């Protein structure tokens, strides 16, 4: 299973799921599009559960969920 | 005619009730009424996630307000199951095992498993060899009882002392590190003697620090023997007959502290003890403040021993000299066809022990530490299995808590010179 | 589980005590005025009330004593019959 | 930095020549043969004075041990706590052996110490996957814990225990460990499952396996059957020529 | 009852009437407690599928005829008894007595010689 | 007294006016503070040890080259065997006395067939039924081989030459003298 | 309790002494209670090691001792030419107490007796220095390394590759340690 | 923990510059000859007066300094 | 583990709590604390030197040190 | 009384190990005439004991094999 | 002053303090031993090893004799004969009665020998008894009370009990002589198995073995004989 996460801290408990080698963890932006196909050229399934019900400085709905989708989907 | 016989349960087999004696009377000494009122008790869980004295202790008390009704020790939460696995390990390679039993102790843990297995080998050990078993056996129990001590009177308050003799610690921790490569697990002791001899400029290093050791001693001794505050939390408190405590199986300080006159090293003799004197420290009210003195006397009594092996230490070998038991030189090894195959076959066959079972003990400095060793006549052995003193003593906590105060537990814990490796093994 | 009585009687010699402690602060700021005649009545006083003290050790209500080989057995030989 | 005026270098002193070392040869068995006689005499004793359960004795090298039939466990320990020549009144050990070859495949061995006498004795009796033991904790307090451990490790019942339960092994864990047949990882191992946001128990699962060395004994025999110690008053006498 | 809460000294049958009397009394003890380990463990079932497992229990060794195998099934009874009443038992003990909570569920054998064949032995 | 001199206890020491502070207001001057001297202590470090100086020692028997075969000294295969008595051994033992001390004269023949007697009668019938038997005097006859009374458990400790209890005997110094409740034996 | 014999000499204590004849003197007695003497000599004790030099060190910028036969990190060896030590013997893979050694070996493109696999588990090591001790051409030591706390477990798992590196890296000190103790191996 | 004559000494010997960074990594007053430099950068040191196992010590090349 | 309160940290230190170590094989015995709780920092050694823990312990301060919290919110 | 009668047959008659509902008399017994094995016995008896919160001894339980004999068990208890 | 040994004095061993009539304690342990043996057959090793160890230490124990003992029996048989009626078990019970302030005292009859057991009230504090020491059975039953409460309430007892100060018919049994601490020592010196307080210890235990080895008849055929290859452990073929 490959992580991309954000926070270090918050990604933690996910390696307890698997053995050794297992969960692997990837630093991530959605708008750092290396990031994005780094964590996903070598998956045979990839899994989109990325989205947020409120709005940031950093993000609207559009730039999280439309914007996010098109960048990941595009490197599937 | 067993087990069939148990099919339709002919001739139940005789219990201890059967064997019931009444007393001999004639010198025998032993409405809403609110007497009649029962008492509810509250059972409380101490440990292991609550802080406790010391370990991987779950204890489980019934209590009556402050007094202790039930004492119910939960044990194995560091069961590993090392006497299993002794079983799939050479001779050689179950010796580590025996560092992790009791594990500040470790030298004369290593030590009670060569002596069985010298034992069986049927071997006398060189005199050097003797010697410094005997001498790092001393060192390690001033080892143990710095750390059983100091973290007692930790327990109950008195933090400066567990400082001070923590920095004794250190430099004793510094002559298992020269000698072997390790602070404590040093897998030093061996059937046939010792891993390696000693460096050139050891003797004189341990002498210096037994030197200034006595005045360690007595620092110790000017916070706690005559201070009022330690005797009111030790004295009458814990306290256990001398009958009892043979009948408990309580062994070393547990047994000496109530008046028995009874050590390992004095009753059966063994590696250099014989040639050494020594005195023997010995209560007469089995309570914490006399195993407190017993083992602050320990102290002094080790010390006398270790100056004692400085000087007599001889000359020669520190293995026994049969390469077919011990492994030969790195030189030989390297140098003579006989020495290279030996060496090859103790470190991937290991040597056969001569089939048999032994018990062998040794007084261990939490009391009397035996193994129980049977061989089947190959390189692994059939059985191991472990006597540690904690084990009967901690089995004694509710015999010498029941009736009395919840706030003396700490103090009897430890008293008990507890650690749960050698309990659970 | 029931509670212990010894906590009711620790906060019961306070508050009792504590009451007495505070009827003898207003003779420490009057001692003056109040010279050898007021004097005598807090003697009085302050003796009665030790008087109760007395009571409260003697009877040990905060268990002083709460934690603590002769043989009843003497055998005489008289020999055979 | 400041030294003291009398604590001289202990390491400049030079030390006297060593040459030529010389260790005689020991046999460590033959210490014992001053007390073989005695050893057989008191096992002798016991087999006589305790006829109805005592199979027979051994004698090794300072060890004497006793072999009794389960019935007797009670008899035989209160003998060897109160008699006036044995008063064996500390229990130091009781375990158990696995023999899957015998058809009662667990042995029983107690530990014993004398501490009036300083000696030690072994009593030996056995016992059944069905078949129970007496327990001795009317006569030792200390033999309480012991045979909770036997029992836990092994399955045998000791009839008039209080509280035989585990001592060891986990709560609800399922085999008895030190038996032969019971493999050293187990059958089963935890972890912690986050959907249940407990741990759970799973069938066992090892990431490299367990690697048995056994195969490597030696295929020659390497200590030989040993040497004979019985003594002369213990063997039987032979007949004269003529 | 003296060393400990629901301590059971050990003690051998005397006869089959004496066997089925401990047997009956055990189940009875343990199928009245269902209400108590469902609150106490917090059991996600009701007590009546907590009573089955008891009985299933009971029923894999309905067809013993050995007297002395029977004593030894009711001392680990009287044993697994103590420790669920005393909460030394954790909920994940007893959880795993229940065969549905592990994550590949309970029928954990193949159903037939197909299903397992096409799975690969399970 | 009981302490040694401070002068004599590898530490560093105080000197000039802190050692005549020191030795005015401390409980004890002789009393050290626990810090080694560096000039003496792990002076040379181990690994700066010469190694040619250490030579790893051979006793001249076990390590000789001439006069030592093996077997001499192979003292593992000359392990004891454990010496099994059961009850048919011990009525033979009883009936027809030891080797080092017999119960008849057995000279040859009619004493083979008669030493042979004595073991199927020992299988048959158990030590219990062979004392039956024969009575009260057999059963003196089994503490006669103890010298009248049972015999005692052996000792552990050979320090006096023969194996027996060690004499437990409190020490001529009392460490604690006798204000504490611990004594010395010795 | 006691030994079998007659009853050693004095073991019986004499009999409890009362108050009245305590060879202790009131005015004494009432002191010590009211002043706490032995309290006050404890104390005095601490101000004395309150004037002593402590025995902290100050790590990292400061080491505590260890010896050449110091058991840390493991580290593979090579000759002075640079040829690997290790021919493959599965010495120290049979000795191992904890099983911590996997090794693979076949014959080298040259015909050499190498290895092709030689993992260490670090979370199964007990640092006991048996392979050390096993290892005839001294290829397998503990280096004197103890600062090597890694982020995952991941890291911990030695194939033959950094355990050759450690060698690399380590050799004076290896070689060193090995000068040191050889006499006494 | 230097004493009073210690610490005065040192900062004589090296200045209050040096004494201020030595007061930021190490925090004590130290002072000794050079004894050699790594590969790396760090400077150690040995005064044989100091006390037992204080004797040897490093300056490390590196802010976020690592053993 | 459960109750301490955020931010938390595990430190696992010596074989044992790592992998299982001396006793891997043991039946009663975790394979590693890692199947239980989440690591943070490994520290190697049976026993680990009081060095080799504070080693560890100042990689923990090191990974606190480069921490990014104020500035992981300000990301997104 | 005729109280508890009609609260056994609010037991008995949800009992799912009944042979036959309706075949419950004022003197049926569990094993003969209903069909219950020993441990469906022991269930009902403890069933009855939760309906009038009253614990029943495991002798007088034993004591209990008929719906008469628990209806005259459970009046001399005086809890109900 | 040291010349006797305090009862209940510590002797060294914890819990273990000094015996109040060590020297007939012995003597009733040894006798009772001696006549509790005589329903083991005499061809029993067990029965024949005891004997020999207790009439031997038996033997030792009356080597020892207190001072004035002659002159104390012939008073103390004078008085057994003439108050029997005080001191039959059959009458005022084992204990020697329900009178606790008061002194008790019992003949009884081990081994064709006799022997006199005292109890008297321990010595307590003034300050601190209660109606010395009388028990307390709570209050009599006053109101409206049923017969059958009354009798369970020791009624009876009013017209059997005996007041403490009422000694009319009765008369004071005096203790036996004891012997030295210089005789003690002595003593056990010859026992030569520990202080005379162990000794007696050993004694009390091996008078409870007795009624063992009897219920298990330990002198009979060998219970079970040990299947083949029971010991077989891997010891090779010589
Ligand atoms: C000065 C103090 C005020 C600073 C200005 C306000 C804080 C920064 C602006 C908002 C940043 C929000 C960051 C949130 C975040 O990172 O989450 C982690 C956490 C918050 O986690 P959280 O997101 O779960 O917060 C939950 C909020 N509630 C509880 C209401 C649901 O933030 C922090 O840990 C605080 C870090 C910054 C505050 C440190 C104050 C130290 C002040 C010492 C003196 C400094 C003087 C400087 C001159
Ligand atoms: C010392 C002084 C340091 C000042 C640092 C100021 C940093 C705060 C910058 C605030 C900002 O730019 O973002 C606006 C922020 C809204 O938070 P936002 O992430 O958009 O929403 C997530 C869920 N609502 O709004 C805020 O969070 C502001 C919080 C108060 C500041
Ligand atoms: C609270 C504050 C502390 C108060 C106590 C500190 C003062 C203690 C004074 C000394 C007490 C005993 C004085 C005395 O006279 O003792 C003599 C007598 C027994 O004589 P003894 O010493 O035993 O003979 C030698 C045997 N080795 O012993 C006795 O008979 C007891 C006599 C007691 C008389 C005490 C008079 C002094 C009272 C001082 C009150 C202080 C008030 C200010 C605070
Ligand atoms: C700032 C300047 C220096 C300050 C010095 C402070 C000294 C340290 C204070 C620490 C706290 C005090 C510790 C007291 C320890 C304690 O409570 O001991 C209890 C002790 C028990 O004695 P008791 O119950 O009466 O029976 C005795 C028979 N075994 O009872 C006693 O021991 C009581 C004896 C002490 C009485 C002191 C009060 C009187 C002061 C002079 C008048
Ligand atoms: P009825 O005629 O139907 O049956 C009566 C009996 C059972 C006696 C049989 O007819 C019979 O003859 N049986 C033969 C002997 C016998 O009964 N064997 C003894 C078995 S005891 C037994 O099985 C104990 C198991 C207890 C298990 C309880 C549940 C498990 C513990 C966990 C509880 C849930 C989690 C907390
Ligand atoms: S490291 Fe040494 S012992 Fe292990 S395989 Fe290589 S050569 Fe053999
Ligand atoms: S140090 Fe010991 S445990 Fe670790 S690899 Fe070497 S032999 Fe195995
Ligand atoms: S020292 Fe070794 S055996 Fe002991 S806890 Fe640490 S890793 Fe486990």
């Amino acid at each position: 299973v490959i992580v991309p996460y954000r926070e270090e801290m918050a990604k933690r408990h996910l390696k307890v799921s698997g053995d050794l080698g297992r969960v692997i963890f990837m630093e991530f932006d959605l708008r750092n599009t290396q990031s994005i196909e780094e964590s996903v050229r070598h998956s045979d399934v990839v899994y989109n559960l990325i989205g947020r019900d409120y709005p940031t400085k950093n993000f609207s709905l559009a730039d999280v969920h439309i914007e996010g989708t098109e960048r990941i989907v595009e490197a599937v | 005619a067993e087990p069939q016989d148990g099919f339709q349960g002919t001739r139940l087999i005789p219990t201890g009730a059967d064997f019931q004696s009444p007393p001999d009377p004639f010198i025998d000494e032993g409405e809403d009424s609110v007497e009649g009122r029962k008492v509810r008790h509250y059972t409380v869980n101490f440990g292991p996630q609550h802080p406790a004295a010391h370990g991987v202790l779950r204890l489980i008390l019934e209590l009556n307000g402050e007094e202790i009704v039930r004492a119910d020790p939960h044990v194995g939460l560091l069961h590993r199951g090392t006497e299993k696995l002794c079983e799939y390990k050479t001779y050689m390679q179950a010796l580590p095992y025996f560092d992790r039993l009791d594990y500040v102790s470790m030298m004369t843990n290593e030590q009670v498993f060569s002596l069985a297995v010298e034992k069986l080998l049927n071997i006398e050990i060189p005199p050097r060899a003797k010697f410094i078993r005997t001498m790092f056996g001393e060192i390690t129990r001033i080892l143990n009882h710095l750390m059983s001590v100091l973290s007692h009177a930790m327990d109950v308050g008195a933090l400066t002392p567990f400082l001070w003799g923590f920095e004794e610690r250190e430099k004793l921790m510094e002559f298992y590190e020269r000698v072997s490569g390790a602070r404590l697990h040093a897998a030093y002791v061996r059937p046939g003697g010792v891993h390696q001899d000693i460096p050139v400029g050891l003797l004189d290093d341990i002498y210096q620090w037994a030197t200034q050791f006595g005045d360690r001693i007595d620092e110790t001794e000017e916070m706690l023997t005559d201070n009022r505050i330690w005797i009111n939390r030790l004295k009458g408190v814990g306290v256990v007959s001398a009958a009892d405590a043979l009948n408990l199986s309580f062994t070393g300080v547990m047994l000496r502290g109530s008046g028995v006159p009874w050590d390992v090293r004095k009753s059966s003799p063994y590696d250099a003890y014989d040639q050494v004197e020594f005195d023997v420290p010995v209560g007469i009210n089995g309570d914490c403040y006399d195993r407190y003195l017993c083992r602050m006397e320990e102290f002094r009594q080790s010390l006398r021993i270790i100056h004692q092996c400085l000087n007599k230490m001889p000359a020669g070998p520190v293995r026994y000299e049969d390469y077919k038991i011990t492994p030969p030189p790195r030189a030989a090894m390297k140098e003579n066809m006989e020495a290279l195959i030996h060496h090859f076959l103790l470190f991937t066959k290991g040597y056969a022990v001569p089939p048999g079972d032994t018990y062998t003990a040794i007084e261990a400095p939490k009391g009397e530490m035996g193994v129980y060793v049977v061989s089947d006549g190959s390189e692994r052995p059939y059985r191991v299995h472990i006597r540690a003193p904690g084990f009967a003593h901690l089995s004694g906590f509710d015999h010498i808590t029941r009736g009395h105060l919840l706030a003396d537990a700490v103090a009897v814990i430890g008293t008990m010179d507890l650690v749960f490796g050698e309990v659970d093994r | 589980s029931p509670f212990n009585i010894s906590f009711f009687i620790y906060g019961l010699v306070f508050l009792l005590l504590d009451l007495e402690i505070l009827l003898l602060y207003p003779f420490a700021v009057s001692e003056y005025v109040n010279s050898a005649y007021g004097l005598a009545a807090a003697l009085i006083f302050i003796g009665i009330i030790t008087i109760g003290f007395v009571y409260e050790l003697g009877h040990d209500a905060l268990k002083v004593h709460s934690r603590q080989l002769k043989s009843s057995v003497v055998i005489s030989y008289l020999g055979n019959i | 930095v400041a030294l003291p005026k009398d604590a001289p270098n202990p390491r400049a002193i030079p030390r006297e020549p060593v040459g030529e070392i010389k260790q005689a040869l020991v046999n460590p068995a033959d210490k014992y043969q001053s007390k073989a006689d005695n050893l057989h005499k008191y096992g002798a004793w016991l087999m006589s004075c305790l006829p109805k359960y005592i199979q027979q004795f051994s004698v090794w090298k300072d060890e004497l041990t006793i072999y009794i039939c389960p019935t007797g466990v009670i008899p035989v320990f209160s003998f060897l706590k109160y008699n006036t020549n044995a008063e064996f009144t500390q229990v130091s050990d009781i375990t158990a052996v696995d023999f899957p070859t015998r058809e009662m495949r667990f042995e029983i061995v107690y530990n014993l110490l004398s501490v009036r006498h300083n000696a030690r004795i072994r009593v030996k009796t056995y016992a059944d996957e069905v078949t129970p033991v007496p327990s001795i904790t009317s006569l030792y307090m200390g033999a309480n814990w012991y045979e909770r451990e036997v029992y836990d490790m092994f399955g045998v019942l000791f009839v008039g225990h209080p509280d035989l339960r585990r001592i060891m092994t986990d709560y609800g864990f399922e085999g008895h460990p030190l038996r032969k047949d019971f493999p050293l990882t187990g059958y089963t191992e935890i972890r912690y499952d986050e959907e249940k946001k407990r741990i759970v128990v799973e069938p066992l699962e090892l990431t490299q396996a367990f690697r048995n060395f056994e195969g490597g004994s030696s295929a020659w025999d390497q200590v030989g059957p040993g040497i004979d110690r019985t003594p002369d008053t213990f063997k039987l006498p032979t007949p004269k020529p003529e | 009852v003296q060393p400990t809460k629901f301590a059971v000294t050990v003690r051998q049958s005397r006869n089959w009437a004496d066997a089925k009397q401990r047997v009956i009394a055990a189940y009875r003890a343990w199928i009245r407690a269902a209400p108590e380990i469902q609150t106490m463990y917090s059991i996600p079932f009701p007590v009546s599928h907590i009573r089955t497992r008891i009985r299933q229990e009971f029923e894999r060794h309905r067809y013993v005829n050995k007297l002395n195998v029977v004593d030894v099934l009711l001392q680990q009874s009287n044993a697994d008894f103590q420790e669920t009443m005393n909460f030394w038992r954790q909920q994940s003990h007893v959880m795993a007595f229940f065969k549905e909570e592990h994550f590949r569920g309970e029928k954990r054998l193949p159903s037939n010689f197909i299903t397992g064949f096409l799975e690969g032995r399970n | 007294s009981n302490a040694v001199s401070i002068t004599k206890k590898y530490t560093v020491q105080s000197t000039g006016i802190w050692e005549r502070i020191r030795r005015a207001l401390v409980i004890d001057p002789n009393r050290s503070n626990g810090v080694p001297l560096n000039p003496y202590n792990r002076n040379p470090s181990p690994g700066d040890n010469p190694p040619l100086e250490y030579t790893d020692p051979v006793t001249i028997p076990a390590g000789d080259i001439a006069d030592n075969p093996y077997w001499k000294r192979d003292f593992r295969r000359n392990y004891p065997r454990p010496s099994v008595i059961a009850q048919a051994q011990q009525v033979a033992l009883l009936s027809v006395g030891s080797a080092a001390q017999p119960r008849v004269e057995l000279i040859g023949e009619e004493g083979t067939k008669a030493l042979v007697a004595a073991e199927e009668e020992g299988k048959e019938k158990g030590v219990a039924k062979y004392l039956e038997e024969k009575g009260a005097e057999e059963a003196k006859r089994v503490l006669a081989l103890t010298g009248g009374l049972p015999p005692t458990p052996s000792g552990q400790t050979m320090v006096t030459g023969q194996w027996d209890v060690h004499k437990y005997g409190l020490a001529e110094e009392q460490s604690y003298g006798g204000s504490y409740p611990c004594r010395s034996f010795v | 309790a006691t030994p079998a014999g007659p009853p050693p000499k004095n073991f019986r204590l004499p009999p409890p002494k009362n108050w009245d004849e305590e060879s202790e003197s009131t005015i004494d007695k009432v002191g010590k209670y009211f002043l706490m003497t032995e309290m006050l000599r404890g104390m005095y004790v601490l101000l004395e090691q309150f004037f002593r030099p402590p025995y902290t060190i100050y790590y990292p910028f400061e080491k505590g001792p260890i010896s050449p036969r110091f058991r840390g990190e493991h580290a593979l060896r090579r000759y002075p030419s640079g040829e690997e030590r290790c021919i493959a013997c599965k010495l120290c893979e049979a000795v191992c107490p904890a099983q911590a050694i996997t090794i693979e070996a076949e014959e080298r493109a040259d015909g050499s007796r190498r290895t092709t696999r030689y993992d260490i588990d670090m979370t199964k090591c007990i640092y006991c220095g048996f392979c050390q001790e096993s290892c005839p051409v001294d290829a397998i030591v503990e280096s004197p390394n103890a600062e090597y706390a890694t982020e995952t477990r991941e890291e911990l798992l030695y194939n033959k590759e950094k355990l050759l590196a450690n060698g690399d890296k380590w050799e004076p000190e290896l070689a060193a340690a090995i000068r040191a103790d050889a006499p006494y191996r | 923990m230097s004493y009073p004559t210690r610490t005065l000494a040192n900062l004589r010997k090296i200045g209050l510059k040096e004494y201020f960074r030595q007061l930021l990594y190490i925090g004590d007053t130290k002072y000794g000859e050079l004894v050699g430099v790594d590969k790396f950068g760090n400077k150690f040191y040995e005064n044989k007066e100091e006390l037992p196992l204080r004797t040897r010590w490093v300056d490390y090349a590196k802010h976020d300094y690592d053993a | 583990y459960d109750q301490m309160p955020d931010p938390r940290w595990v430190i696992s230190m010596g074989s044992c709590a790592n992998g299982g170590g001396y006793y891997h094989y043991s039946y009663s015995v975790v394979r590693g604390c890692d199947r239980i709780v989440p690591v943070d920092v490994y520290v190697p050694g049976c026993p680990p030197t009081s060095e080799a823990l504070m080693y560890g312990i100042f990689q923990l301060q090191r990974k606190m040190r480069n921490t990014k919290i104020t500035r992981m919110w300000y990301r997104k | 009384k005729v109280e508890v009668y009609e609260r056994i047959k609010s037991l008995l008659a949800g009992f799912d190990k009944v042979n036959d509902p309706n075949n419950i008399t004022e003197t049926a017994h569990f094993a003969n005439d209903l069909g219950l094995d020993s441990l469906d016995t022991v269930e009902v008896v403890m069933a009855i004991e939760e309906e009038f919160s009253i614990e029943i001894p495991d002798k007088d339980a034993d004591q209990i094999h008929s719906v008469d004999k628990a209806i005259e068990y459970i009046l001399r208890q005086p809890d109900a | 002053k040291g010349k006797f040994l305090v009862p209940g004095a510590p002797t060294g061993l914890t819990g273990l303090g000094t015996h109040p009539s060590p020297r007939s304690a012995l003597l009733y342990l040894y006798h009772s031993t001696l006549e509790k043996l005589k329903q083991i057959p005499e061809h029993s090793v067990y029965r024949q090893s005891v004997e020999a160890v207790t009439r031997h230490r038996l033997a030792l124990v009356e080597s020892v004799v207190p001072e004035g003992y002659d002159a104390w029996v012939e008073r103390a048989k004078k008085l057994l004969e003439e108050h029997a009626d005080q001191f039959d078990p059959t009458k005022v019970g084992p204990e020697g009665g329900e009178e606790v302030q008061g002194a008790r005292a019992v003949k009884v009859e081990r081994d064709g020998r006799v022997f006199v057991v005292s109890r008297l009230p321990k010595e307590e504090d003034e300050r601190v008894l209660e109606w010395d020491g009388e028990v307390d059975e709570g209050p009599e039953l006053e109101g409206s009370r049923t017969l059958e409460e009354k009798i369970e309430g020791g009624l009876e007892k009013i017209f059997t009990r005996r007041d403490v100060k009422d000694t009319v018919g009765r008369v004071e049994w005096e203790p036996e002589p004891q012997l030295t601490a210089e005789q003690v020592a002595e003593l056990e010196n010859k026992i030569g198995a520990g202080l005379i307080e162990e000794v007696i210890q050993v004694a009390e235990g091996e008078l409870k073995l007795v009624d063992t080895m009897v219920k298990a008849r330990v002198w009979e055929p060998l219970e079970e004989q040990p299947r083949p290859g029971q010991w077989e452990y891997f010891e090779r073929k010589p």
